[PDB]
């Protein structure tokens, strides 16, 4: 089981957003950082089952503008797409 | 049928056959044969196989979108283990690209 943790109050850019992501999901070397590669990581790379945790994401949204939710709807999808995910969203 | 996995090769049946080279199967069937992309066992369960088939959706919007118009994705130049950075892109009215930057940046090749 993979367990991914995001303290919100410490993104302070879009970029900050997908590094902690590649970190937490153990994320190839030279992973994009963009939507597109965030959606092929989850369906072709991570590893399952997935809980994501996301703390403070209210105060992740104001310094990346509509990165946190776009980031958030990926992970919906995949989820949908019928990846084993759990979001808990704090 | 030999392998046809390079972008020329991929692009080249693409337009000309209007299908995928036999050796891209989806990510669904992968899994229905026993892939786990973790543990990069795709070549094990499927060989000769790559992952490629499934709807794109151009999340960044870098690729020119259009009423009626869906693009799907290939993975290019794999062979086995863990997944590489290379991917081409097909719409449904033709239009090739691809990636070698994982999705950051497009070169329109058809």
């Amino acid at each position: 089981m993979k367990k991914a943790v995001i303290n919100g109050e410490q993104i302070r850019s879009i970029s900050d957003l997908h590094q902690t992501l590649k970190k937490e999901l153990a994320l190839p070397e030279f992973y994009g950082e963009n939507l597109d590669a965030l959606w092929d990581c989850l369906t072709g790379w991570v590893e399952y089952p997935l809980v994501l945790e996301w703390r403070q994401f209210e105060q992740s949204k104001q310094l990346t503008e509509n990165g946190a939710e776009s980031v958030l709807q990926v992970f919906r999808e995949a989820k949908a797409e019928g990846c084993d995910i759990t979001i808990i969203l704090s | 049928a030999q392998v046809i996995n390079t972008f020329d090769g991929v692009a080249d049946y693409l337009q000309t056959y209007h299908k995928l080279p036999d050796n891209y199967i989806t990510k669904s069937e992968a899994q229905a044969l026993g892939w786990v992309a973790s543990k990069g066992n795709l070549a094990d369960v499927a060989p000769g196989k790559s992952i490629g088939g499934d709807i794109f959706s151009n999340r960044e919007g870098k690729l020119p979108g259009k009423s009626g118009r869906t693009w799907r994705e290939a993975d290019i130049n794999y062979t086995s283990g863990f997944r590489n950075s290379d991917r081409i892109l097909y719409s449904s009215d033709w239009l090739i690209y691809k990636t070698t930057d994982a999705y950051q940046t497009f070169t329109k090749i058809r």
